[PDB]
RNA sequence: AAGAACCUUACCUGGUCUUGACAUCCACGGAAGUUUUCAGAGAUGAGAAUGUGCCUUCGGGAACCGUGAGACAGGUGCUGC
RNA sequence: CCCGCAGAAGAAGCACCGGCUAACUCCGUGCCAGCAGCCGCGGUAAUACGGAGGGUGCAAGCGUUAAUCGGAAUUACUGGG
């Protein structure tokens, strides 16, 4: 299948084991699927402070 | 040629706010 | 499992005085309290029909400190019980021991009476409980413990709460430090501020 | 007082832009590094390391002793300059213009080496600019940016020749091809090649509706006739043929096209000077090997050439400009260049993005 | 546009000034104004003759010129969607 | 489970804030990034995107996804045409 790789830039390439999760985005036709971005392989997002449960970012270590 | 015949390349149109092709239902807010 | 925060600030999204900060002065003296709730709070709502129902059931909380996993749960209790639901919700609010403390007088804020029953400072029938979500049976002895004997908050709220309604289903002893648990209170002895149709409705969606 | 000192100033702090560059930190630890390889013992039992680590060197002796020759230089001039204004020596006054010129010829031969002109970044070019989608609205965009580099070469000086220029059908071109004639002309114009976003209120709809159309631009060198490889024969195709009306005064008085096609990879190109066929197809073999050549240059760069596989494909320079008319704001995607004067950039102002173009290329 | 030879003229080329052609506020000194010569396309830049009036806030206000520190001024620059 | 020993000393995060559904206006981006459950937001003046401040809802849990039922009187026997 396809899947739609959620934040702001990725660090994907040919071969990546990521995680999918369910739901459709009803904007692209046939994508079905989202990616969980700070799983497995698929890294968190960079420099992201509201909602970072989503997009797998830590918290700031300050 | 095959890099400009991309989808993305296409001529946009804009939904004017006002004349031709200008109403809205509710709009950005419904605020009652 | 508590709210730890700013006091009035609860008392000011209401709009009226929850008692959660009382000593003597009556509301700040100053600045804002009973307005603006927040930065946008001088911009008036519109409250809409779920947030009306909705801060019918906030102010009750934040009067008990109860959260709502756990005042969810007293109300599966007032619905399964027989009569009105409405009022046995503000009944097993009552008997909550924190509140019976505060009746008493002998904590001066309902968080004041979590902190001496929590501290393992009151004798409920003669036996010392730290349970805050005592649900004091019918005809029974509160009382406070020795180890709190005049220490200091026992002395100066039970003569801050001379200026109460002294709550006519109880009896309190300003001097043997001992209280009394009358009957089961009557819906209409009680604040009566607030409008326990509303609640009953919001978890009844 | 003397605004000379005040060019000395500004050559001073370009300096530091010229180090900051070159990144002259470690321009001096590699040099050190080339030293120190050629103190081995096998400088001799390796000859085409020798030869090698030779060039390693004087490729960066032509370019770190200049840095330091510049170094030494400008301080000496920082010099000459305040002892001439504080003893008044007219000679001394004559002599330090001589000797901060001298710095910037040396700056001069640093700003070719900063553009790192190549191959053929020294030689003539052609352009290849190509319409969009949306009928009239994309032709215009074909023609207003061809006219606007038309109208470009000729303020810089550069020789123009429409090789080809095939128009659309209302006011505008699909695809145009032009010769420009001169002296590092490839190394002007390399780096606008990709696609050049245009937003305006149509003229062409009733009412107003701000119309977003594209148009892409391609810039190939002159292969100095002949690459030295030739891959000629690779499903070879004439089709040459008569074109559009010759109208009046149409283009060339020629009408004869040679359409001229490179099937793997598909490469198409198209000469429009001359009646003679055998002319035309002499000039579009020519161009068609450089428009195969820029092909062998882009597959260096998607590998390991100037790409910086870190992540995914770092690049994508497609949508290198945008030109938004109405709003007067013309940003460059590349550096983020920004003019609030279009006519004047539709007139030719186009060194403020060359110098934004010349740091990413 | 109820009227482009300069002016208008906002555009082009070359020559030039930059808290400025225009306004108020600060400081210092100088009344203003009038005549005339040189370089120069002109803008300006560089000299020389000339006058110092009204009240007494008398150690200046009212006027005017020049040089600076800035606050700003200025825009026929973009958007009539 | 009781008794005794300290300075409040060791113990607060998570989603959301256009409407549905409780809760805002300022910066940065400019149909490009991105958001999404649905209606749809982003075109240089965004309450929907990305930060900040301020709130809301829950709270050692909070969100997301998968799955069943409910809202579905959109399989209606109770209860439709
Ligand atoms: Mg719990
Ligand atoms: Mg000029
Ligand atoms: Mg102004
Ligand atoms: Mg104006
Ligand atoms: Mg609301
Ligand atoms: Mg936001
Ligand atoms: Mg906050
Ligand atoms: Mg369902
Ligand atoms: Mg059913
Ligand atoms: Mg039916």
């Amino acid at each position: 299948v396809t899947s739609y790789i959620g934040g702001e830039g990725h660090n994907l390439q040919e071969h990546s084991v990521i995680l999918i999760r369910g739901g459709r985005v009803k904007d692209l036709p046939g994508v079905r699927y989202h990616t969980v971005r700070g799983a497995l392989d698929c890294s968190g997002v960079k420099d992201r402070k509201q909602a970072r449960s989503k997009y797998g970012v830590k918290r700031p270590k300050a | 040629e095959a890099l400009l015949h991309d989808p993305l390349f296409r001529q946009r149109v804009e939904k004017n706010k006002k004349g031709k092709g200008s109403y809205m239902r509710k709009g950005k807010h419904g605020n009652r | 499992a508590r709210y730890l925060g700013p006091k009035l600030k609860l008392s000011r999204r209401e709009g009226t005085d929850l008692f959660l900060k009382s000593g003597v002065r009556a509301i700040d003296t100053k600045c804002k309290i009973e307005q603006a709730p927040g930065q946008h709070g001088a911009r008036k709502p519109r409250l809409s029909d779920y947030g009306v129902q909705l801060r019918e059931k906030q102010k009750v909380r934040r009067i008990y400190g109860v959260l709502e996993r756990q005042f969810r749960n007293y109300y599966k209790e007032a619905a399964r019980l027989k009569g009105n639901t409405g009022e046995n919700l503000l009944a097993l609010l009552e008997g909550r021991l924190d509140n019976v403390v505060y009746r008493m007088g002998f904590g001066a804020t309902r968080a004041e009476a979590r902190q001496l029953v929590s501290h393992k400072a009151i004798m409920v029938n003669g036996r010392v409980v730290n349970i805050a979500s005592y649900q004091v049976s019918p005809n029974d002895v509160v009382s406070i413990r020795e180890k709190a004997k005049k220490q200091s908050r026992v002395k100066a709220a039970l003569e801050l709460a001379e200026q109460r309604e002294k709550p006519t289903w109880l009896e309190v002893d300003a001097g043997k430090m001992e209280g009394t648990f009358k009957r089961k209170p009557e819906r209409s002895d009680l604040s009566a501020d607030i409008n326990e149709h509303l609640i009953v409705e919001l978890y009844s969606k | 007082i003397n605004p000379v000192n005040n060019r000395i100033q500004d050559l001073t702090e370009r300096s530091d832009v010229l180090r900051g560059y070159l990144d002259y930190d470690a321009k001096k630890e590699r040099l050190e590094e080339v030293n120190a390889e050629l103190e081995q013992p096998d400088v001799w039992n390796e000859p085409e390391r020798a030869q090698a680590l030779g060039k390693e060197r004087s490729s960066l002796e032509a370019v770190v002793d200049t840095l330091d020759q510049m170094k030494q230089g400008l301080e000496d001039v920082s010099g000459l300059l305040e002892l001439a204004v504080e003893a008044d020596d007219e000679e001394t006054f004559n002599e330090a213009v001589a000797e901060l010129d001298a710095l910037e010829e040396k700056l001069a031969q640093l700003e070719f080496r900063r553009m790192f002109s190549g191959e053929y970044d020294s030689a003539d070019c052609y352009l290849d600019i190509q319409a969009g989608s949306g009928g009239t609205e994309a032709q215009d965009w074909a023609s207003m940016l061809e006219r606007m580099y038309l109208r470009w070469a000729e303020s810089r000086g550069f020789k123009t020749e429409i090789i080809e220029e095939s128009e659309g059908e209302v006011a505008g071109i699909k695809s145009v091809t032009i010769k420009i004639s001169g002296d590092y002309a490839y190394g002007w114009l390399r780096t606008e090649t990709g696609v050049h976003r245009l937003v305006r209120k149509s003229p062409f709809d009733s009412g107003g509706r701000r119309h977003t159309s594209f148009s892409s631009a391609f810039v190939y060198p002159e292969v100095d006739d002949d690459i030295d490889i030739e891959i000629n024969p690779a499903d070879l195709r004439i089709d040459v043929y008569r074109t559009s009306g010759a109208g009046g005064q149409h283009v060339n008085r020629t009408e004869s096209a040679v359409r001229i096609t490179h099937i793997p990879t598909g490469i198409v190109t198209q000469c429009q000077n001359d009646r003679s066929q055998h002319k035309n197809k002499d000039q579009a073999m020519k161009q068609m090997k450089a428009k195969l050549y820029e092909l062998e240059m882009q597959k260096k760069n998607a590998e390991k050439q100037a790409m910086e596989d870190n992540k995914s494909d770092i690049g994508w320079g497609s949508q290198i400009r945008s030109y938004v008319l109405d709003d007067s704001r013309i940003k460059d995607l590349r550096t983020g260049v920004e003019t609030r004067n279009t006519q004047a950039v539709l007139d030719g102002s186009l060194d403020q993005f060359i110098e934004a173009s010349l740091k990413a290329g």
